[PDB]
């Protein structure tokens, strides 16, 4: 619900590459960088079964090769919010046939931000299954 | 990399019909990317882009479509213009490649204007209302943004509105109901006959619940009514189905008990504790630490070691380590087991999720339920603080520092104790400084003097003419108080110790100069650092002139009234006042909506038991919010049999206008409505002093003598004084007497001879034998040495 | 007037950190020529003005302190003779002109602009002399035996910074005889570093014996061991602190005052007290005493101990005194605590 601050696919050099403030009110790139030192530095690519940083909820995962970061509110159930983190995941997994690599993220990146405005879209999800998007979706 | 330049030259790829879809995205993606990390530009470059794209345009090439809508997207609430496109959603308007059409509305919201919000909007309404449930969701998100600016252009649809809100789909159910949360936010009636809607169906999304529920939650604090049957129907609706977060999330509120509600909900409750209990939901740590509030009942207690322990047992699980410490500590512990756990403790606490943060946490409540306390913990504690330490210790130590001066600890000698000879080797400056500062005021309220100084000296030991410096500022709060023994010695001491080292000489130099310079015992000093309640009402009242009479307030108002009930627009609440000679009702308030500020307001009054009216007086202006002052006067009549307590009606008169509030305006015209104003009633006690008598044994006679009415009933459904008994000690608010008062739960004979006096002065006097026989049959006395008050008591009294 | 004008250049030529308060006080004097020799309310502009700035600075927010005020006099210094000035500087606490100088000064302001622009018979009985630094076996063996009895076997060894290094070589227990039986131990070499000594040793049971003794060391201590040695003061805390921190053991009670018990544990352990401060030793004193020393194998050991001292119904019968101990091994260093605990009062052993 006009709920997510940031939804950013990070690498793990603490770079992003994505990053979306779906929602966002604070700001600079360096504030966003800074921001993201303190936790990721820290998460340094753990990540932990939940994560609340700020009274927010951190939802945040690894890959095998990536990071994923999440921004919300611990003031929103996991099991969705999870979900859709899960939603994440898989859909690009299945429909690409891959899940994301570094590698992967290197050929392009379109597809990834294809997905990510269909399912999510500001701080309200719109969406947090795939099927429905791998009907709709046919590029 | 990124960089603007090579695709505004690129833009003349723009020229080529042959293209492919690829090639062509790809570019427009670059430019995406650039931004997508991260750019910032001109406006004219933006622009030139728009026109540049623009006018690529002929085809469907859908892909073409989603590109463009992407690359609008980037723009809006810091656009550059609208117009363009126009022809484009209009096509797709008519035009059935559903698909695109979604999109490039939803860009706009942000972006929008008035006039041009005029557009869409037959077609508009339709729109969102249109067909598969797909189109319409992409129509719905549009509107959000376009509320940040406003929205209530949609808004007013409403009471056609919302009805097409009626769902087929869950996802869609879900959403439907958060423009709802601004729709609740709007209003609340509307739920409440609405909720037997949602509380009508059984629900799709648990989605959809669960902004229900923060609000349905939101509503229960105070009470959401009773929601025993809802509570109750709800209770299973959250309880049980096949999506947990429900259940989970009535929980943490609901218990309900200290000495309270218990029991279904313990049981439900354990069969979710105990569920998640291993990370099912690691988000059961959370809860503990308060939405699932924790400080128990006696013997409930005892029954929760269990659960902690497994936890306790655990020791993993970012999740599991916060929730170590919250069970821990909500249930409590015996100390015992703390023992255990400090060795655990000393591994764990350094990373094991990273297991400090949790535990300084933990930590700043531990400094809480004992800073400086159960001080034999405090230095278990202390000793283990330090000793477990890393160093990590004095992040924590700030906040504890903090806890024990919050006690105001007493222990010191003790807990001081313990921190001088830890920080000493346990190290650190900077915590020095706070303490020190801290310290610095303290001295010898609480004594031990030897010791104290013997710290002192040690913790100047240290070098650092700024180590040195703290304990002689400490001092001068100490110094100047002395202790046990000090002054005499205070004067010797300075003199004993002394130093050069320039700067560190001139500290020892200069402060001595300082002494030098101010007679010690003065030096310490600078450096160290009737007419009642109501009567002040009669002159508050008193700054207006237009009177027509007052006198000196002789009480005031028993009761303010509220001349409008609860929350209306034009909410009052009035207070009168009662002069040995006048009486002013002087009306507060806020005139309530925001809609109105009256004007030309002035009070009617129209009364039945006496007081001649002089005139109704009101405010000039009354916005909204804001107490303002009009005023009703009355001069009261005493002697007269029937002439002070009085009901008057009441009606508010006033040109009604309306307001901007963002800006205003204020003009002559605008026209008058007038409305019902309330009544007043005044009181036998807005005028009375209650008291005790100059002499009662005569003036209770006497006053019989030349006052006394009287009324007889005899009382034979009921044989008790009590319904009389409300309206009597109550209604006169005096005072029952005689030692003719006391009555227990029961008691067999009652006599209030009572006692105050009335406003012109003279006084109302009552006495009421009650006689119970068995049946009662009373006597009550006014006697008075007032005329109007014997008439009025008696009825006054009801 | 010279001095205050090259002041004020010199201030605004630098800024970039700094501490001063103290300064402003150390120009001042009780009194000093300010002005031209008075411009009153102007002068009070004056003192606005120059100061203000200071302020004005001062007022602004903080990276690293570089000091918290404690300018409650900074207050009156800034506001028969004698008494009327400083009646007018109470009262305080061309000037027109001065105000307004100072308005427009007024440097947080100032920075933060700049910030926006960057943006049996035979007994033997024997003990131990340790007569300087020969650590010398006096033996008795007495043989009181019925014959120059038949001695077992002894073995030499490495020891510590010594080595046992004689024997006198008969085997015989003369009859009913007595004799001296001599060890130079070699007290210099032969590490050993079987700590506090008590490593065993051996007399053995090999000729007319069946046993002996074997036997490990006690009696092997500290506190005589090592030297007084001496330190810099200003270095001596810079170190003290730097030192092997690792060790502390308390002082708190005796049977004495530390004038004499402070006398008699020195001489015990052979070992200094680096300095006085007047603050006296006597009317409490207060005072914590360094101590530092040097051995025979050459460890320097650092203390700062800090002690309540004697009399009446002042302070000193116990101490509640910490000794810190700094040697090398926490080992031996807090063991010296004890042992000088040991060495501190004087009782059964």
């Amino acid at each position: 619900l006009y709920t997510v601050k940031a939804i950013l696919i990070l690498d793990n050099d603490g770079d992003r590459l994505f990053a979306k403030y779906y929602d966002d009110t604070y700001p600079s790139v360096k504030e966003q960088k800074a921001f993201e030192k303190n936790i990721f530095n820290k998460t340094h690519r753990t990540d932990s079964e939940i994560a609340l940083l700020e009274g927010l909820t951190v939802v945040y995962k690894s890959s095998i090769d990536l990071y994923f970061y999440v921004i919300g509110s611990s003031y929103e159930n996991e099991l969705m919010l999870m979900a859709v983190l899960n939603c994440l995941f898989d859909s690009l997994s299945q429909m690409l046939r891959k899940n994301v690599e570094k590698r992967a993220l290197l050929e392009n990146m379109e597809g990834l931000f294809l997905a990510v405005d269909e399912i999510v879209d500001g701080g309200v999800i719109l969406e947090s299954d795939p099927q429905q998007v791998v009907h709709r979706v046919a590029l | 990399h990124l960089e603007k330049s090579a695709v505004l030259q690129e833009a003349r790829v723009f020229n080529e019909t042959p293209i492919n879809p690829r090639k062509c995205a790809h570019i427009l993606t670059k430019i995406l990317y650039l931004i997508n990390q991260g750019e910032h530009l001109g406006t004219t470059e933006a622009t030139e882009a728009f026109f540049a794209m623009t006018k690529l345009f002929q085809s469907n090439d859908p892909t073409l479509r989603r590109m463009c809508y992407l690359t609008i997207k980037e723009m809006s609430c810091i656009a550059e213009d609208v117009i363009i496109v126009t022809s484009s959603l209009t096509k797709d308007m008519t035009g059935k490649e559903d698909n695109y059409r979604g999109p490039a509305v939803r860009a706009l919201c942000q972006i929008t204007d008035s006039t041009m919000l005029q557009a869409v909007e037959r077609y508009m309404k339709q729109a969102i209302v249109d067909k598969v449930p797909s189109v319409s969701s992409s129509a719905l998100v549009s509107s959000l943004h376009l509320l940040k600016c406003s929205f209530d252009v949609v808004k007013r649809w409403v009471n056609e509105a919302q009805e097409a809100a009626s769902s087929d789909n869950i996802m869609v159910q879900y959403h439907a109901l958060g423009l709802l949360y601004h729709v609740r936010k709007n209003d609340r009636l509307a739920v409440s006959k609405m909720i037997s809607k949602f509380t009508r169906h059984g629900l799709k999304s648990p989605f959809a619940y669960c902004m229900m529920i923060r609000v349905a939650s939101k509503q229960l604090e105070e009470e959401d009514g009773s929601r025993d049957s809802p509570l109750f129907d709800f209770i299973e609706s959250c309880l049980r189905n096949k999506h947990e977060m429900v259940v989970y999330e009535a929980a943490s509120a609901i218990v309900n008990l200290p000495g309270c509600s218990a029991k279904e909900l313990a049981p439900a409750v354990s069969v979710l504790q105990l569920f998640c209990s291993s990370p099912k939901a690691a988000l059961r740590y959370a809860a503990v630490r308060t939405l699932n509030k924790v400080a128990m009942k006696h013997p409930s207690a005892v029954t929760a070691c269990n659960l902690d322990l497994e936890n306790l047992v655990t020791d993993s699980n970012r999740s599991i380590a916060t929730l170590a410490i919250t069970t821990l500590l909500k249930t409590g512990s015996e100390s015992s087991i703390d023992r255990l756990m400090k060795q655990i403790s000393s591994f764990m606490s350094e990373i094991s999720d990273e297991f400090k943060v949790v535990v300084v946490q933990a930590i700043s409540a531990l400094c809480q339920k004992y800073p400086r306390k159960h001080a034999v913990l405090m230095n278990f504690l202390f000793t283990m603080l330090r000793e477990e330490g890393g160093f990590e210790y004095k992040r924590a130590i700030v906040d504890c520092i903090i806890s024990i001066i919050e006690e105001n600890s007493e222990s010191k000698e003790t807990g001081l104790s313990h921190l001088c000879e830890f920080i000493e080797d346990c190290e650190f400056t900077v915590l020095a400084t706070r303490i020190l500062h801290l310290l610095g005021q303290e001295g010898p309220k609480t004594n031990n003097p030897s010791k104290y100084i013997r710290f002192i000296y040690n913790r100047v030991v240290l070098e650092h003419e700024e180590v040195r410096a703290g304990a002689v500022s400490a001092l001068a709060k100490f110094g100047a108080q002395n202790e046990e023994m000090l002054p005499s010695i205070l004067v010797l001491l300075k003199r004993c110790v002394m130093d050069d080292d320039n700067e560190v000489r001139d500290r020892a130099t200069f402060y001595l100069n300082v002494l030098e310079q101010k007679q010690k015992a003065l030096n310490a000093g600078y450096i160290l650092n009737a007419a009642t309640r109501q009567e002040i009402f009669q002159e508050q009242l008193a700054a207006v002139p237009e009177f027509q009479g007052l006198g000196p307030l002789f009480k005031s108002s028993p009761e303010p009234v509220a001349l409008t009930e609860s929350e209306t627009e034009y909410v009052i609440r009035c207070t009168k006042h009662t002069f040995s000679d006048h009486l002013v009702f002087q009306f507060d308030c806020t005139n309530t909506l925001n809609d109105q500020t009256l004007e030309n307001v002035t009070v009617q009054m129209e009364p039945t038991e006496a007081y001649e009216v002089l005139s109704y007086v009101p405010a000039r202006s009354l916005p909204y919010n804001q107490p303002g002052t009009c005023y009703t006067l009355v001069a009261l009549p005493t002697e007269d049999p029937t002439a002070v307590a009085c009901t008057f009606s009441c009606v508010m008169k006033f040109t009604v206008k309306d307001c901007d509030p963002n800006t205003g305006e204020i003009d002559e015209e605008g026209y008058e409505d007038e409305y019902v104003l309330e009544d007043l009633e005044v009181t036998v006690a807005d005028h009375i002093q209650k008291v005790m008598k100059v002499n009662f044994e005569a003036a209770w006679d006497e006053v019989g003598d030349e006052f006394e009415k009287e009324e007889t009933f005899t009382l034979s459904t009921i044989k008790t004084l009590e319904e009389a008994v409300g309206n009597i000690v109550k209604f006169l608010g005096m005072h029952p007497c005689e030692r003719s008062d006391k009555v227990p739960e029961n008691k067999n004979t009652h006599t209030l001879l009572l006692a105050g006096v009335f406003r012109g002065g003279h006084d109302i006097l009552v006495r009421s034998r009650l006689l119970l026989l068995d049946t009662v049959t009373m006597q009550v006395t006014a006697r008075s040495s007032e005329e109007l008050p014997v008439d009025i008591i008696l009825a006054s009294v009801g | 007037e010279d001095i205050q004008s090259v002041m004020t250049e010199v201030r605004r030529s630098l800024g970039e950190i700094p501490i001063v308060e103290s300064e402003i006080k150390k120009e001042a004097g009780e009194l000093k020529p300010e002005e031209e020799i008075t411009v009153g309310p102007v002068q009070k502009l004056v003192t606005e003005m120059g100061t203000y700035a200071t302020q004005s600075a001062l007022s602004s927010s903080r990276p690293t302190k570089k000091e918290e005020d404690r300018p409650p006099l900074r207050g009156f210094l800034l506001d028969v003779a004698a008494s009327l000035a400083t009646t007018l500087t109470k009262i305080a606490l061309f000037v027109a002109e001065a105000m307004l100088l100072m308005a427009t000064i007024l440097d947080v302001d100032r920075i933060s602009l700049c910030l926006k622009v960057l943006s049996d018979p035979v007994y033997a009985e024997a003990y131990v002399h340790v007569n300087q630094y020969d650590i010398v076996l006096d033996v008795l063996v007495v043989n009181q035996t019925s014959d120059t009895l038949q001695n077992c076997t002894l073995e030499l060894a490495t020891l510590g910074d010594l080595k046992l290094v004689e024997k006198p070589s008969p085997l015989t227990l003369a009859p009913h005889d007595f004799a001296n039986i001599k060890a130079n131990v070699k007290v210099a070499s032969t590490e050993n570093g079987i700590i506090f000594g008590n490593i065993v040793y051996d007399v053995s049971g090999a000729a007319s014996d069946r046993n002996c003794v074997v036997l490990s060391d006690i009696h092997i201590d500290i506190m005589d061991y090592i030297q007084p040695a001496t330190c810099t003061d200003a270095e001596f805390r810079q170190m003290w602190a730097e030192f092997e921190w690792e060790n502390k053991v308390t002082v708190n009670t005796n049977m004495t005052d530390l004038n004499d018990y402070l006398q008699h544990i020195l001489k015990s352990t052979n070992m200094k007290c680096l300095t006085p401060e007047k603050a006296l030793s006597g009317y409490c004193g207060f005072m914590a005493a360094n101590l530092y020393a040097r051995s025979i194998f050459g460890e320097d050991a650092l203390a700062n101990v800090s002690i309540e001292k004697p009399v009446h119904q002042g302070p000193d019968a116990a101490v509640t005194g910490h000794i810190r101990i700094r040697a090398k091994s926490q080992g031996m260093a807090l063991s010296l605590g004890d042992k000088i605990n040991l060495s501190q009062k004087k009782t059964s052993l």
